[PDB]
């Protein structure tokens, strides 16, 4: 309000901190009273607008879900530094004075300032070093896995926290949903179709080696989240993990690379071994153009492509080349 | 002669916690599958009381 | 040395295999009263399933 801060900058210029007194008749005026009232509705409805904010924890990524609760936090602090300033105390005052208890009941209540402010306060040790951001960046599957076992880490720093089992677990997914587009984003970069099949099993070996360390730290965290129900046994009784990782089919999808490509490459080297004649039947040389053929048709799906039509693609293929190994079979 | 037979136990110990977790897990997922088929079949009891109550009060009324 | 060890890590294992069975023991025991459970809920559900049942056959019927 206008006056407040008139009669506030009058005190100061003075030397003084200003008081309910220094209104002098303006603190029973019925119209500035008003005047204040609606100040203060205007206040709390928009302080409302802050608090009682929420985020789904299942939509975006947890990136998007560290800058969300950091800007929150940061955002309650700065409402708080409002609200402690002498200008809303003296306006609070002077409601006091006028017995106007609607307003100042509501302000002290209504907002859930504390509450929220409550909240942020033990949501802060848990997001206060993330290195998600660092595993986006990182490219090299071990500096992925160096990523994971960090992320873990500062997912075991929750046992001191309030933050809720079920939305960690979100953000759990969303460690997954993260971990997905990078490892696609690896395995597309690198091309893993045309490279040397040796290197190709080294990578996927590192591949599966990161996949084993998530299986690991998930179960290392989760005894501990459930070690943390019990101690708090009587407040949360909502255990269902029921968990789903993102990665999890394309760890499938991986796995499959692999049994294919060796059972194809297996049994590339014995048709080789057993169709040379004792030193050529056309029909041999039928065999290994087919499998072969086989090989590129397969080649034309791309292994990295986890949707529908990805995964009937692929079946497509893996029936075509099951039929055509099967002339040879 | 025994150092070996020493890393056998420890394969031994690495075994037997791989067997636990894996048993526990499974376990503990009958266990949730369990309790999930338990509230289902409460909501239904429920229901189906409430169909009784209400049922028997315009059988009452109609009689 | 490695008689100290070795009969440390065999009592150890065995120790193990006593926190796995009485966790096995506990779940299991949990998973039959679970099982328990929803067998009577689902005999409450028939029991009140043919009861609703024969009410609409009887609403109907004195309709």
């Amino acid at each position: 309000h206008p006056m407040i801060t008139n009669v506030a900058k009058q005190c100061y210029e003075r030397g003084e901190k200003p008081k309910v007194t220094d209104f002098g008749d303006k603190v029973e005026d019925p119209t500035f009273l008003n005047q204040l009232q609606s100040g203060v509705n205007r206040w709390i409805r928009e302080i409302q607008k802050v608090t009682k904010l929420d985020r789904d924890p299942a939509s975006g990524t947890a990136l998007q879900e560290i800058s969300f609760w950091l800007n929150l936090e940061r955002a309650l602090y700065r409402i708080q530094e409002k609200r402690e300033s002498p200008e809303v105390l003296l306006t609070l005052d002077i409601l006091k004075h006028g017995k106007r208890f609607h307003a100042t009941v509501s302000f002290d209540t209504d907002t859930g300032l504390k509450q929220a402010l409550e909240t942020v306060n033990d949501y802060n040790p848990l997001m206060k070093d993330f290195p998600l951001n660092d595993l986006l960046s990182a490219t090299e599957l071990d500096k992925i896995r160096q990523a994971l076992v960090a992320i873990f880490t500062h997912l075991r720093k929750i046992r001191n926290t309030k933050y809720p089992i079920q939305r960690a677990l979100r953000l759990v997914e969303a460690i997954s949903r993260d971990l997905s587009s990078q490892l696609l984003k690896v395995l597309g970069t690198r091309k893993l179709m045309h490279v040397a099949y040796e290197e190709f099993e080294k990578v996927m070996v590192a591949c599966f080696e990161v996949f084993q360390t998530w299986d690991d730290e998930y179960e290392k965290l989760q005894v501990l989240l459930r070690d943390i129900v019990k101690r708090k046994r009587e407040e949360n009784l909502k255990m269902v993990w029921r968990i789903n990782p993102a990665h999890r089919k394309l760890q499938a999808r991986l796995d499959q690379m692999r049994k294919f490509r060796r059972q194809h490459e297996q049994l590339r080297a014995v048709i080789v071994r057993v169709l040379r004649p004792q030193v050529f039947d056309a029909a041999d040389a039928n065999a290994i153009e087919e499998v072969n053929l086989a090989y590129e048709n397969v080649k034309e799906v791309d292994g990295l492509d986890v949707s529908k039509e990805g995964t009937e693609a692929w079946e497509a293929a893996m029936k075509r080349y099951d039929e055509r190994i099967d002339r040879v079979e | 002669q025994l150092q070996d037979e020493l890393e056998r136990q420890q394969l031994h110990l690495r075994e037997a916690d791989r067997e636990k977790t894996r048993a526990v897990q499974e376990l503990s997922e009958q266990n949730q599958r369990l309790l999930d088929q338990l509230s289902r079949a409460s909501e239904v009891e429920r229901q189906l009381s409430m169909q009784v109550h209400a049922l028997k009060e315009d059988f009452r009324e109609k009689n």
